């Protein structure tokens, strides 16, 4: 249920950065969809992202650190696999 | 010397066939590496079927071992890649088989002109049934230098420039087709008198150095030593011109 | 792909470089055969 | 259709190149003699020049001919010239280095109209006629679409006949090696020009070239999108023999880079 964006722009003191980070999070939740944190009400991913923003648990830093954690896990797993293959080829 | 050479020749045949086939998809930086990987992979299959014991050494895959670590396969599926990137047809496949800390089998195959140079240590290096008798020049008079600009070793840029300047003051002319392996094959077959390049790599010259030495020539580094295997600094040709070149090029080096 | 736009005169060599040929006849399309 | 004089020229060049290939596989039949600096000239030059002259006179018994050997054979007419090099890179054919070509171009009122170069070893046939373009064995030629001096390949020649510029030349090359990726050196001006027009090398330049060593390639690189000039941006390159050629961007960048390194004698 989104009718305004004032709470969101309060959590991010600029409408421009607001829509930017919210579109980034919505793209996350739409393609390669991370599960939406706030329980959706059968709504589009856009308002889901806005709600997750205004609730106070999504912002620029949170998105960046989540991306970095994903990078770390991904690199650790794939490097373990490549070392296993390296032993398998010898 | 017969079976190893036959296997290597068939491998170079398949590599050149695939390369020339893929040479007909015109496009105007990545797919060149893709067909490179593909030729390397079919080479790898040739290595696995025939003699699965030997070990492979490629610029791409590093070194992939089996059980017989005493037989290293140094296979560059492409030399002078930029040429094939620009459709300029001067490129070849370079197969080498080193045994007991020493190169023994060498093959360089250009699929465009169908140039298939083979080399076994001792009995020498043939081409299509012909023996490469090196160059006839005794000095740097009127000779040609298979010169190579270090487009990967820009640190020695100015030094190399001063060196080639002294040379062209003394020598006659250069050549550079942008293919180290084929440059070595050509200086081996007397097509160009002398050769010298900076910052090369074992998978590049692994076969060409033997092709040269079997042709009444020598291969060395810029200081007459034998560490050119890894220092990447190579000068080659029949001994007369190599001596005449070193005597002029020593006194402006940095290594 | 870019961050600027340059504009200036075109040397005759430049113009002849752009072209893929030289038009010589005025008539455009034959009507008995389009 | 196909330009008439272009057809005659390409037939003649085909015959000359077949004779060249014939002389190639016999490292015995070549009986050369030194004429200049660090280069011979062979009997094969004379044979090919004779074949070309005869084939031309067959269908053109009055056109003027130009050649390094016969100088200028002034036919009864003097507006249609045929600049001929039966061999570019005779040094390479001496050492049997399989990289050379025959070159034939036609000047009308001083303007090059048709031009061909022929590499018999790879059976490559660079044709080019004015106002219609350049073709490689049936494919169009647009030259390298590179837009700057980065990653480019630069074909060049060392002045084995005028080695005085060498030092200067060296500096030039040195300066260029600061930006460009790699150079190319085949000892064959015509094939360098062709490769430029072929988009195989992204730029060429040479100090002190002979008039009949580019008059065929220059039309190729012209009608293949590229441009040619001297080292100062002028059109006097036909006299100075100082050539730069390639797509407009790389030529402009090379000229801007070389404006300083060059010497006043060349400008
Ligand atoms: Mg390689
Ligand atoms: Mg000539």
């Amino acid at each position: 249920a989104r009718v305004t964006v004032q709470d969101a722009v309060e959590k991010i003191g600029n409408r421009f950065d607001l829509v930017l980070v919210a579109a980034r999070r919505a793209r996350q939740m739409q393609v390669g969809g991370k599960d939406p944190l706030v329980p959706e009400e059968n709504d589009k991913t856009t308002v889901i992202a806005l709600r997750e923003i205004e609730e106070g648990l999504i912002n620029n830093q949170i998105l960046d650190v989540r991306e970095r954690q994903e990078q770390q896990e991904q690199e650790a797993a794939e490097l373990q696999a490549v070392t296993a293959i390296a032993e398998g080829r010898r | 010397m017969h079976p190893m050479l036959n296997i290597a020749v068939r491998a170079a045949r398949k590599a050149g066939n695939l390369i020339a086939k893929n040479y007909e998809t015109p496009d105007a930086n990545d797919f060149v590496t893709n067909v490179d990987k593909a030729a390397e992979a079919v080479i790898i299959d040739t290595i696995r079927k025939s003699y699965p014991q030997h070990t492979i050494i490629t610029e791409e895959s590093g070194e992939l071992e089996g059980t017989d670590q005493d037989v290293q396969w140094v296979i560059d599926p492409l030399d002078g890649t930029t040429n094939f990137i620009k459709r300029l047809p001067h490129f070849a496949v370079s197969i080498a088989v080193r045994i007991k800390g020493r190169t023994e089998v060498a093959v360089v195959y250009d699929p465009m002109r169908n140039e298939l140079f083979t080399a076994t240590r001792g009995q020498g290096a043939q081409l299509n049934g012909y023996r490469l008798r090196g160059s006839t020049a005794r000095d740097l008079d009127g000779t040609i230098l298979a010169t190579g600009f270090p487009f990967k070793a820009k640190q020695y840029a100015t030094t190399y420039i001063n060196i080639v300047g002294k040379l062209f003051n003394e020598c006659a002319d250069f050549r550079r087709t942008g293919s180290a392996a084929l440059d070595l094959a050509y200086v081996a077959a007397g097509r160009v008198d002398g050769f010298f390049e900076i910052g090369l790599r074992p998978w590049d010259f692994a076969a060409g150095e033997l092709l040269v030495r079997e042709a009444g020539g020598i291969v060395s580094d810029f200081t007459g030593g034998h560490n050119y295997m890894l220092t990447g600094n190579i000068v080659a040709g029949n001994p007369r011109v190599v001596k005449a070149m070193l005597a002029n090029m020593r006194d402006e080096l940095s290594d | 792909e870019f961050d600027a736009i340059k504009i200036a005169l075109a040397s005759p060599d430049m113009i002849r470089s752009w072209s893929f040929g030289e038009v010589k006849k005025p008539e455009t399309i034959n009507y008995r055969t389009f």
